[PDB]
């Protein structure tokens, strides 16, 4: 819509990672909560993509987190960052 | 099958 | 040390949140950057208690995640979030 | 098994 798609880190298809970006337009533009926008993209991942994914939400945070090959993707969309990936 | 990621906001 | 332990939400032995405490003290008394804390202590629950653990530290973020029976612990050590649970 | 948890700071 208005929000700026900047992939940072991925390691994903990048058909997935399109969707990763559709799917957090969405959640922004539905959801105002950080932990809101993260539960609307997991849902739709663990549904479009197979469970089981995480998805965390955020302007302030780091990670460590290991994932399955092909399942991660690190990005902003706008001033949030979004980690999203698969485990388990 | 798996790989660790770290990630920093800016 | 200095900091204060509040946690917030967990599914978790008591001993086993007594040393995420611990373990995310040692963090911050080591690392100064939220992805070097997150990763020690995703690297020594690992150890301690078996992969696979995946950690989260920062000052604004929300999540959504799945995570074993018994393995998730979300708390704040001074004015830093710590997410740290275990799926996979 | 599992369980699914909604963190967010304050």
């Amino acid at each position: 819509s208005d929000r700026k798609a900047v992939i940072k880190n991925a390691d994903m298809s990048e058909e997935m990672q399109q969707d990763a970006v559709d799917c957090a337009t969405q959640a922004l533009e539905k959801y105002n909560i950080e932990k809101d926008i993260a539960a609307y993209i997991k849902k739709e991942f663990d549904k479009k993509y197979n469970p089981t994914w995480h998805c965390i939400v955020g302007r302030n945070f780091g990670s460590y987190v290991t994932h399955e090959t092909r399942h991660f993707i690190y990005f902003y969309l706008g001033q949030v960052a979004i980690l999203l990936f698969k485990e388990g | 099958a798996t790989s660790a990621k770290a990630t920093q906001t800016d």
